[PDB]
């Protein structure tokens, strides 16, 4: 199955991956990609945030949906 | 074909996104708030309100003026530093969501996004 | 976050707090400081007596502002 996930700045890659795959897997592609250290990505799909130990499956995330990676910031 | 119930499946995933991420508008990062005040400070180095998503300078942008508990504020209109958008941001994605799901039931005689 | 609880007596007493505190927990820490009991302390901000139940958020209490603690004493 191919889904795409946008960086922080907005630039799109794709990936080939499973809706059984965990977050964590999913975050291991992104790093065989980008070289992203998986502790420094937060992930969004469809307005949610997509948890450790979690499936794609668990979020309903078909072909062709999207992943956003984030910044989560404090506010002042 | 398919191919159109995957596009419109999509850009209702996307808007279900937008609703959600703050945009930089200086460099374009996408942003959460974890917890705190409404003035996000970007990696990039710029400020933006996480209410409005305007660039702002400081603190100035927010009201600042005391107020009564449960009463908005009766000197200005500016955007509050603490009020949480959370809540309201979570309806307006779950409103997207049931009204696409209602469209795609009418076109192709099934759910988008995560469940509730 | 953090404020400043000024008494009658000139002092200034610097507390780490969050917006979501209650009057009641702010109090908890000045009595942890200074071992002032809460039934002991009004605390007044802009002209308003604020209400133990209510928290820093709902009167708009901002980063770095000053309330002004008056003390009481029933007990005798
Ligand atoms: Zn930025
Ligand atoms: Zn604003
Ligand atoms: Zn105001």
């Amino acid at each position: 199955m191919q889904i795409f996930v946008k960086t922080l700045t907005g630039k799109t890659i794709t990936l080939e991956v499973e809706p059984s795959d965990t977050i964590e897997n999913v975050k291991a592609k992104i790093q065989d990609k980008e070289g992203i250290p998986p502790d420094q990505q937060r992930l969004i799909f469809a307005g949610k945030q997509l948890e450790d130990g979690r499936t794609l499956s668990d979020y309903n995330i078909q072909k062709e949906s999207t992943l956003h990676l984030v910044l989560r910031l404090r506010g002042g | 074909a398919e191919k159109d119930d995957i596009k419109y499946r999509t850009s209702i995933e996307e808007k279900m996104t937008a609703a959600r991420i703050r945009k930089c508008h200086k460099c374009g990062t996408g942003l959460i708030k974890s917890e705190g005040a409404n003035r996000m400070s970007c990696r990039c180095g710029a400020q933006m309100c996480y209410l409005c998503r305007v660039s702002i300078n400081g603190y100035d942008h927010f009201c600042q003026h005391p107020r009564s508990p449960g009463a908005p504020c009766q000197e200005c209109s500016r955007c509050s530093l603490w009020t949480d958008p959370t809540e309201d941001d979570e309806k307006l994605i779950e409103e997207i969501q049931k009204e696409a799901e209602e469209e795609q039931k009418r076109k192709n005689g099934k759910r988008i996004g995560p469940p509730l």
